[PDB]
């Protein structure tokens, strides 16, 4: 068994480890009162890999919730769910980042800091194998970026052997969003440049769009988002738990899609996303679950993969399914798109196959992307990085939490370095 | 793997020492799941047999009141120890008294021989005539309708074989071997057994049985019990002594040698098994004594259990010592196997010593050991 | 002869299996 | 209390202190288990005491034995005190 | 809505349909083959694993290794 | 007493076993639990099973095995399903943390934590036995526990049992598909130790299993279930001489010293025949004539490359069932006498024949078809020079800027045995050019 | 002649090599605090 | 007439001694409040028992143990416990305060006031006794009555009764593993009375039968209760010649005469095979050579040294059930040409063989298999030489900064005695280290 923490922090972090946890919890079968009403053993074969064990029939659930606004636990609380969560993981402050990097990383950092990290010791000693750190923190937010970014940062320094995984929600590229956005963004990739063993950053305009085009809804809201990135993370994590044919972990997965080490920033997807409207009429098969996976218009994030070349591309699945077809369309993707794949790595691909398929459907899959694609992402950020640096707007609140614009000036370089490295790799020949 | 905490049939065994005089007293543990023996000794408290692993032995026989050669010693196991024993052995053992009806007299070796194959071990057995008193083992059933005067004329008329039989599940397994009482319905729902196959209507049937406890008790003790006087149906005359070996008593072959017997023409006038002694087996064999070295090994494997005698007469005369010779011809079993195969001991016999039938050799002896049997001993 | 006639009977067996788990799931779906 | 159904997989993980370690399989199968002789009880052997020194041989069947070894070439040629 | 069963209990399998089919044709011949006389001696020779009393000779050179200490 | 002891390292080694081990049971004839019907029984003196299973105490023909996997998945699914009571519970060895497709995390890590409990089970496993003929290694080339691990427990089965023959079962990388992407860094590295430690590595090939599946089966849609179960076919084939009486019986080693010529060239190439379902099966005729042409067509190798392109040296043709060693001669006398075949010129006789009476089994609803007579294929060909050569351009390729290298090396190899591996295996290619011309 | 008999085989020798050091199968890991 | 008196002292000893006069009632089919029933009817003449078990008129059995500790809670607990009717109630000497781990409580202080009682005690089993062949003494050195108390009582009995066998079963400090602080002083200033007045010392150590039990017998929170079983076993394994008849037997002399060279080496490891649980012994063989060669196991000596750093000079083979010479002499020799099975060179044969018919009995609720065979391996090797290493080290620690001294000075004990103690010790290792070349 190979155990992971989950860790949360910001509203939108705690709201989307939340819906994780549910959307784990109902097909292991789990009640929000901890009871395990589930009907088949394979849901509770591997339970301790999310559950810490617990007197009664209760499982759990070893999760940290960082926040800066106690009306953010409060709500969780009221939610769904909330009252699977111990309240001595519950670590919050009274005063509020307010979307500030610097008051979350300096302020009001290094208090909270030393709780959760004594919260997390005491979960990890507790654990026995301690594979991993699942963080899904926000970029662009308060305690999400930067109390996330100094979590990362004090985890490497103290377990400096363990793979993480973060998934570092990435906010929609048009409209504002928050003003201070591109100096938190810059703020937070400079840390996940630094440690950050795997990153699955996720954009919440790309979100709005596969929610309008492919699964419709009407409108998108956040729930059919939430949900999207939680059955993104539940295909993720799905080797660790219920078996397969092949199987790969978090630290398979780093192996299989990380080259050079500063290059973990991914692009999931998830198929298959039929609408209601057109479930009874989709034949639902390998070959168009991988051109569904594939397809240009379901990556959730904001970057079109058909002016980049894929890296690596790990494909997760789990369902009733023959390898032969799985290699099979994995190899094909290869010969028809060989154009968006770099040609000094034979096999772009990862496979791993689950035999527990989600409820309700025959088929599932994970898409992961490695694409070099990704650096457009980075490059507008420096955009608007030094678009609104150059004037020094709203950066006289970060000096005043203590941070410089040597550190700015850091984080744009290595950062743009990082976007340079992308594209050397990028356009790179064989020989 | 053999231990000190198994399974254990504890009993006391007498053996009379040749020398001395008195029989000296041994606890004989029968440990089965490896069917090995051994022996403590009350008084001169000391060690007298190891587990070791005899074959003699064999968890079917014990039965108190036997004797078991263990290394060539005549044990006679007297009385029941070991209360695991008692709840073991003597549960739902019961004592029976089977009654061959005078009709049923000509097929008294097949009765015998289904009676062995069931497991009914027997403890006495005579052949007698009930005279007209029968009707004191008859007082039961009484002036209630005619088939009283039935009964005490067909006991009174014909010979009569009674027995004293031992199983477990006694009293019962008898009469589910018997049958029902009329021959009709034994041949309508039981066609397999004494009463079925044997016999005809009733009052007229192949035997009695025993009826319930306490009238067994009654029965044996009017038949076989100390201060009963009955009498055998021995008639001297033109006959030939035939001794049935306990060894083939022991191996069940009994009433299949009296079967033989009696299919291979001939006649039984008189049957009675006897229980015979050091002394009085010696007394029998004297006639061999000094002819031949096996003397002291038959002497000591007559005197092992039961001892059925028969007064073998025959229908056309010649010789009847001579042709009953004949019929249970040569004495080691290996001579009659090899040479005239279709003879007895040859049948059943395993070594000379275990000849399972013995016949009277010279011509002028035949008389006086059917005398030395039928009318010294009985 | 018996024994590919016996061999062709499990096959045909197990077809039936595998009709009957994909209408069982076809039935699940509706 | 622990309902069966979540201790089926606590005996694994976490169980009692005493009590041997089962697995959440191999569980409600009869756990024959014990009360069994577990080893391989030795190979066998006849004794010595009846084929270096067997059971003796009667006077017939010994004789039976010599009319077969009799009609040979050695046997007959050389009897012990005799001549052909 | 019944769950998803494990690897074994599919039709196309390892261990379904183990138990009521056997191999009754091919393997209940004596093409099998059996721990006869000329078997059993070998595994019966087995219970002399250097014990068996051949001491190599005073002619040979290699007795000093056995005789180290005379 | 002609026993074969065997070690499934891996996940990919861990499926050949439990299929393996299932064709073994029936094959024997004995039940999942371990115990042997008494109708079956013909004869308390039976002793077929004592190649691949021993008798405890009551009729508990264990098998000799071992399960190997750092992560517990499978080995959980093997003690979960059917086969629970059948192994000892110890016997099936895992760990926790799982090597994850990483050469030198399965070798210079946690994988040295739990070699030596595996090999001390090893060790007993060979005490209890008396008569150790070989060892049946079975692995991947993929990465991780089959590639580091394997590789490990070659070096110390080799420096610990002396001659000690050892075959080794391996599941080699496709050409076009594939599954890991440090696949080739792993093979390359693992080929470097199992050179100078295996004995007869037997390379097979997914993509070699699959089309085989869909063009003579007629199984559209195939799967690992029905790989491990053509695989556990081809090796129950192998090592069927050993547990059953022949008309020409071969072993571990007659197999071998007709096999391998020099004592680097031990890399054959398995092929069965018939591959043909039922209804096919049916309607054919299958005489030793067609058995032999379906070996020889060369459509129908387990790696992925025509034999056509190469010289035959050896050729072990294990025939098993209702064959007569005449319908085997004329054979192998037609298709000496078939030109393209072109054996190689300093080897006049190349074809080393077992004849066993013993017809194949099939599990219960599998897709071969319960064949009167079949026959294995061992080609000792030059024509695995093309898959060498292909893993060489994919190493290079991969290697050309030190692509997935940081993670051997915080795992603690050092960056010099890419080097000396891709050296070794040019070597090896010299050796079959040289040998070939 | 009273001859040798061929060897069987030398198995390892259960003295030199050591499996020791192991964490037994499947006991968690006792957690350190 | 082969009588032993069994001293329990300490709370150890105590409960070695209450989980081992268990066994032997369950041995010699003695219910717990005394009688045998064997079915209210047979005795007589079988005197197995009579080398633990004295016999009143009453037909009810008495045990020859003293059971005597200070502090009275563990004896007031077998009073009160289920066997309570069994032993003697003058035979359950407790004093009134406790020892507290100090060896000066047990050697010039309260346990002085006791030992005349507990001596008179002894005195009046012994002279029931009728040719008692030897005194088995269960004690721990873990501190307090079980080294100070129960040093006094063997310098005693040294005094008294003379040349008869004085046996002891020491329960050791682990290398990691400490109950409490004072353990290194309580166990150097036992040695040195203890070396001199003893003539066998068994050496056992808790993270050892934690380990065995914990791997074998699979229990991940090991208690006392079987940690005293399997000490229970191995004593039962011990005495079985002097009790239960059989083959070849070796009782108090032969395995002194047999493995004490010189009248200083007299520390024995004492093992114990096999040590299986139910579903592991379902899935074995467990011949004589694989329980012959589980003893030679690093994994099972019972106290945690290493066995390779050292030779063996004698070793006692305690055979117990269906178990055949011929396979023992087998097992011997195997063990004999395994060259890195290291014995001395001064020592051409080093194998004592006893051999017993008693199979072992399991206790109902335990945790062994009721294995047939068993074997009892008595060792001595200069291994243990390590542990004194330890402790030294562990000693010279601790007196270095004159910690935990003021306890033992103040309560009567001179300051030398500890300087003394430790040179003892040295000449002890000294002594080893210079014969096992
Ligand atoms: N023929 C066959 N090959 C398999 C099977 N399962 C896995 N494989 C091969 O195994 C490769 C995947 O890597 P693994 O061998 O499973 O890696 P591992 O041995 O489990 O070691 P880790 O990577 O550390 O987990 C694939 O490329 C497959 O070719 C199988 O069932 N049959
Ligand atoms: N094997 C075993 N060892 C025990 C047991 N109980 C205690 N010990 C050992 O005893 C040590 C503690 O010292 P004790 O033996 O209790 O000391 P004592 O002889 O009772 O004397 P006091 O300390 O004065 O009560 C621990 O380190 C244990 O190793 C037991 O039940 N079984
Ligand atoms: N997918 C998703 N994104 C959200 C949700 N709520 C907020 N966000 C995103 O998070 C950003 C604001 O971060 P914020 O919650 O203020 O961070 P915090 O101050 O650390 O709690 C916005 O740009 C949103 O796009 C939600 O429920 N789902
Ligand atoms: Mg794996
Ligand atoms: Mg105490």
């Amino acid at each position: 068994m190979r155990e992971i923490v989950h860790m949360q922090a910001g509203q939108c972090g705690n709201q989307i480890g939340a819906k994780f946890w549910e959307v784990i919890s109902d097909e292991h079968g789990i009640d929000p009162t901890g009871t395990y009403h589930g009907d088949s053993d394979l849901q509770l074969e591997r339970i301790n890999v999310y559950y810490n064990e617990a007197t009664g029939g209760k499982y759990v659930p070893r999760a940290v919730l960082v926040d800066l606004e106690p009306g953010t636990m409060d709500s969780v609380r009221s939610g769904p769910f909330g009252q699977i969560f111990r309240p001595d993981n519950f670590v919050f402050g009274q005063s509020g980042a307010g979307n500030n990097w610097a008051k979350g990383h300096y302020t009001e950092g290094a208090e909270l800091v030393d709780s959760v990290l004594d919260v997390v010791r005491k979960e990890a000693e507790s654990c026995d194998c301690l594979q991993g750190f699942q963080l899904t923190h926000s970029l662009g937010g308060g305690t999400g970026s930067g109390m996330g970014t100094l979590l990362i940062s004090k985890i490497r320094e103290e377990y400096p052997d363990r793979i993480m995984n973060t998934f570092s929600v990435v906010p929609s590229p048009k409209v504002s969003d928050t003003v201070v956005e591109p100096y938190n963004a810059t703020l937070s990739v400079h840390q996940l440049v630094e440690n950050t063993d795997e990153t699955y950053c996720i954009d919440n305009e790309a979100l709005y769009d596969i929610c309008f085009r492919t699964l419709k809804l009407t409108t998108p809201t956040y729930g059919d988002l939430n949900h999207l990135v939680s059955a993104t993370m539940s295909g993720v994590t799905t080797c660790l738990r219920f078996p397969g044919q092949l199987n790969a972990d978090l630290r398979k997965l780093a192996v299989n899609m990380v080259p050079f080490p500063r290059l973990h920033f991914f692009m999931p997807g998830f198929a298959p996303l039929t609408s209601r409207g057109s479930q009874q009429y989709r034949a639902l098969t390998v070959p168009e679950l991988t051109q569904q996976m594939f397809d240009a218009k379901n990556m959730m994030a904001a970057c079109d993969p058909r002016h980049g070349r894929y890296l690596t591309v790990a494909a997760i699945f789990r369902g009733r399914m023959s390898m032969k077809e799985v290699d099979e369309q994995m190899l094909n993707v290869q010969n028809k798109n060989s154009s968006y794949f770099v040609e000094w790595i034979p096999n772009n691909v990862k496979t791993a196959v689950c035999d527990i398929p989600p409820r309700g459907l025959k088929m599932s899959a994970t898409f992961i992307g490695n694409s070099t694609a990704i650096q457009e992402l980075f490059k507008r950020i420096s955009e608007q990085f030094t678009a609104m640096f150059r004037r020094k707007a709203f950066l006289h609140w970060y000096t005043g939490e203590g941070m410089d614009e040597m550190e700015f000036t850091e984080a744009e370089s290595n950062m743009n370095d990082l976007v340079s490295e992308y594209q050397q790799y990028q356009d790179a020949t064989a020989e | 793997a053999s231990s000190a905490q198994d399974g254990r049939y504890s009993f006391i065994c007498e053996w009379y020492d040749p020398n001395a005089g008195l029989t000296r007293r041994y606890q004989f543990l029968f440990y089965p799941k490896d069917n090995t023996i051994e022996m403590f000794d009350l008084k001169n408290r000391r060690m007298f047999l190891k587990r070791s692993a005899c074959d003699s032995v064999h968890l079917a026989d014990l039965y108190v009141g036997s004797t078991v050669n263990v290394h060539s010693r005549q044990l006679n196991l007297v009385e029941y120890s070991d209360d695991f024993t008692r709840r073991a052995l003597t549960t739902v053992k019961e004592k029976t008294l089977g009654l061959i009806k005078p009709d049923a007299i000509s097929k008294f070796g097949p009765i015998f021989d289904m009676t062995y194959e069931a497991g009914f071990l027997v403890t006495n057995a005579k052949m007698t005539r009930l005279s007209r008193n029968a009707a004191e083992e008859f007082y039961a059933e009484h002036v209630g309708k005619p088939f009283y005067n039935n009964l005490v004329s067909f006991m009174c008329s014909g010979p009569i074989i009674a027995l004293e039989l031992m199983a477990n599940n006694g009293i019962g397994e008898w009469r589910r071997l018997l049958g029902p009482t009329d021959s009709s319905t034994a041949r309508s729902e039981a066609p397999n057994s004494i009463r079925a196959r044997f016999g005809t209507d009733n009052t007229r049937n192949a035997c009695h049985g025993s009826d319930s406890v306490d009238s067994s008790n009654r029965e044996t003790n009017f038949f076989f019990g100390p201060s009963a006087r009955m009498r055998n149906t021995s008639t001297l005359d033109n006959c030939t002594c035939c001794i049935i070996k306990p060894t083939a008593v022991k191996e069940g072959k009994a009433g299949q040698i009296m079967s033989a017997i009696c299919n291979e023409g001939f006649e039984v006038v008189a049957l009675e098994m006897f229980h015979m002694e050091k002394a009085n087996s010696e007394e029998f064999f004297e006639v061999y004594k000094g002819v031949v070295a096996e003397y002291m090994d038959m002497v000591t494997e007559l005197t092992s259990g039961p001892c059925y005698a028969l007064e073998i007469r025959c229908s056309k005369s010649d010789d009847v010592t001579k042709a009953f010779r004949d019929f249970v011809g040569p004495a080691d079993p290996e001579i009659a196997r090899q040479l005239r195969p279709r003879t007895l001991r040859a049948r059943f016999g395993n070594d000379k010593v275990h000849n399972a039938v013995h016949c009277t050799d010279l011509p002028t002896d035949a008389l006086l050991e059917v005398e030395y049997f039928f009318k010294i001993l009985s | 002869q018996k024994t590919y006639q016996e061999q062709l009977r499990l096959k045909r067996m197990r077809r039936q299996a595998e009709m009957g788990e994909e209408e069982e799931f076809k039935r699940q779906m509706l | 209390q622990t309902p069966p159904l979540v201790k089926k997989f606590r005996n694994t993980t976490r169980p009692e202190p005493q009590v041997r370690r089962v697995f959440y399989g191999k569980a409600e199968d009869p756990d024959i288990a014990s009360t069994v002789s577990h080893g391989v009880i030795t190979t066998g052997s006849l004794k010595a005491g009846e084929v270096v020194n067997p059971n003796p041989k009667t006077l017939f069947t010994q004789r039976l034995s010599d009319k077969k070894e009799s009609q040979y070439a050695s046997k007959q040629k050389a009897p012990l005190g005799s001549s052909h | 809505a019944p769950p998803p069963r494990r690897r074994s209990q599919w039709v196309g399998e390892v261990g379904w349909f183990i138990p009521p089919y056997h191999d009754t044709k091919n393997t209940l011949s004596g093409n099998q083959i059996q721990l006869k006389v000329f078997r059993k001696a070998q595994e019966e020779k087995y219970t002399h694993r250097f014990q068996e009393p051949w001491y190599l000779a005073p002619n040979d050179p290699d007795y000093k290794q056995n005789f180290p200490f005379t | 007493m002609r026993e074969c002891i065997s070690i499934h390292v891996g996940q990919a080694g861990v499926q050949i076993g439990n299929a393996c081990w299932e064709l073994y049971c029936l094959e024997h004839g004995i039940q999942p639990d371990g115990q042997m019907p008494s109708d079956k029984t013909i004869g308390g003196g039976d002793d077929s099973f004592n190649t691949f299973f021993s008798e405890t105490g009551a009729g508990k023909h264990v098998p000799r095995a071992v399960f190997v996997d750092l992560e517990p998945t499978v080995v959980d699914e093997v003690r979960t399903g059917t086969y629970r009571q059948l192994f000892h519970p110890e016997q099936l060895i895992t760990g926790k943390e799982d090597a994850a497709n990483n050469y030198a995390r399965g070798h210079y890590t946690i994988g040295k934590e739990i070699v030596d409990l595996v090999l001390d089970r090893i060790r007993k496993l060979a005490d209890q036995c008396t008569g150790l003929q070989g060892f049946l290694i079975f692995h991947s080339f993929g990465g991780g526990t089959g590639s580091g691990f394997a590789s490990l427990l070659m070096e110390r089965l080799s420096v610990d049992y002396g001659k000690k023959s050892k075959l080794e079962f391996a599941i080699y990388p496709a050409p076009q598909i594939s599954t890991a992407v440090v696949e080739p860094y792993n093979t390359i590295l693992t080929t470097h130790t199992t050179l100078e430690h295996s004995d007869c590595a037997f390379m097979v090939d997914n993509e070699a299993i699959y089309d085989i599946c869909r063009r003579n089966l007629d199984i559209e849609r195939p799967t690992y279930t029905n790989l491990n179960r053509l695989i556990a076919q081809i090796v129950s084939s192998i090592t069927a001489s050993l547990r059953f009486d022949g008309a020409l019986n071969v072993d571990l080693t007659e197999f071998q010293t007709n096999l391998v010529p020099y004592p680097r060239i031990h890399f054959p190439l398995a092929t069965y025949a018939p591959v043909i379902s039922a209804e096919k099966a049916y309607h054919e005729q299958l005489s030793v004539a067609e058995i032999t042409n379906a070996c020889f067509e060369p459509a129908n190798q387990m790696v992925k490359c025509d034999p056509r392109h190469g010289k035959y040296m050896a050729c072990c043709m294990l025939y098993r069932g209702d064959v007569v060693p005449k319908d085997v001669n004329a054979a192998i006398a037609t298709i000496k006498t078939k030109r393209t075949i072109q054996f190689v010129d300093w080897c006049p006789t190349g074809f080393k024949v077992g004849i066993n009476y013993q017809p194949p089994t099939v599990v219960p609803g599998g897709d071969l078809a319960k064949v009167q007579r079949a026959v294995c294929m061992l080609s000792n060909t030059t024509a695995i020079a093309e898959a060498w050569a292909r893993l060489d351009h994919k190493f290079d390729l991969m290697y050309a800027k030190r692509a997935f290298v940081h993670w051997y090396v915080g795992e603690g190899m050092e960056e010099g045995e890419f080097s000396e591996a891709r050296e070794d295996l040019a070597a090896l290619e010299k050796d079959y050019e040289e040998v070939g011309v | 002649a009273r001859q040798k008999d061929p060897n069987t085989f030398i198995t390892p020798s259960p003295y030199a090599y050591s499996p020791e050091k192991v964490h037994p199968q499947g006991e968690r890991h006792a957690p350190v605090h």
